[PDB]
């Protein structure tokens, strides 16, 4: 079967070979299962790749929906490093959508859960993202 | 340029997730780490570390 790792490999090739919509559908299906049964690292990398493909396809609101869905799940899985990456990419998409207020909210909520989990590297990571928000 | 560099890291990390040869996997993760530490972006560095641990 095509687990998360196999779907990532197929999608990277299809994207590079000019087939982004087919790369998108491969990851959409894999992410759907990983959100219920996959581990936080599998969720993170499926979601950040799928979201970025959607972003450059010109579907940024779909990119946000993917990152937001993964973000909600990862907030409960106890892995502060996974929370950092997903919140970073979600906040950046929210910025690119013209919604910096929600980008801040996402990062502030990630920071609060990371502080509760206890991981100073993940906390310094999200703090730095909150600082570097002065961009467009 | 920073977003392009972040994308490059994310694609290298996605690739490493399925690589079977351990030395090939290390090299790809080192390519990702190289970019992330050159950017000195803590979130991107931590993104590499998350995948290195797996
Ligand atoms: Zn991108
Ligand atoms: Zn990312």
């Amino acid at each position: 079967g095509t687990g998360p790792e196999e779907a990532l490999k197929i999608a990277l090739e299809l994207l590079r070979r000019g087939n982004p919509e087919e790369a998108r559908r491969v990851l959409e299906e894999a992410l759907e299962e990983a959100l219920k049964k996959g581990d936080p690292t599998q969720i993170v990398m499926l979601a950040v790749l799928l979201a970025d493909i959607l972003l450059h396809l010109g579907n940024p609101e779909e990119a946000r929906k993917v990152l937001e869905e993964a973000f909600r799940v990862l907030l409960e899985l106890g892995n502060p490093e996974a929370i950092s990456h997903i919140a970073t990419d979600l906040a950046k998409v929210l910025e690119l959508l013209g919604d910096p207020e929600k980008a801040r909210e996402v990062l502030r909520r990630a920071l609060k859960v990371i502080q509760e989990l206890g991981n100073p590297e993940a906390e310094e990571s999200v703090r730095e993202r909150l600082e570097k928000l002065e961009k467009g | 340029s920073e977003h392009e560099l972040h994308d490059r890291v994310d694609k290298l990390l996605a690739e490493a997730m399925n690589i079977e040869d351990p030395e090939e996997r290390r090299r790809v993760l080192e390519e990702a780490r190289k970019i992330a530490e050159e950017l000195n972006d803590k979130s991107l560095i931590l993104a590499v570390k998350l995948v290195e641990k797996k």
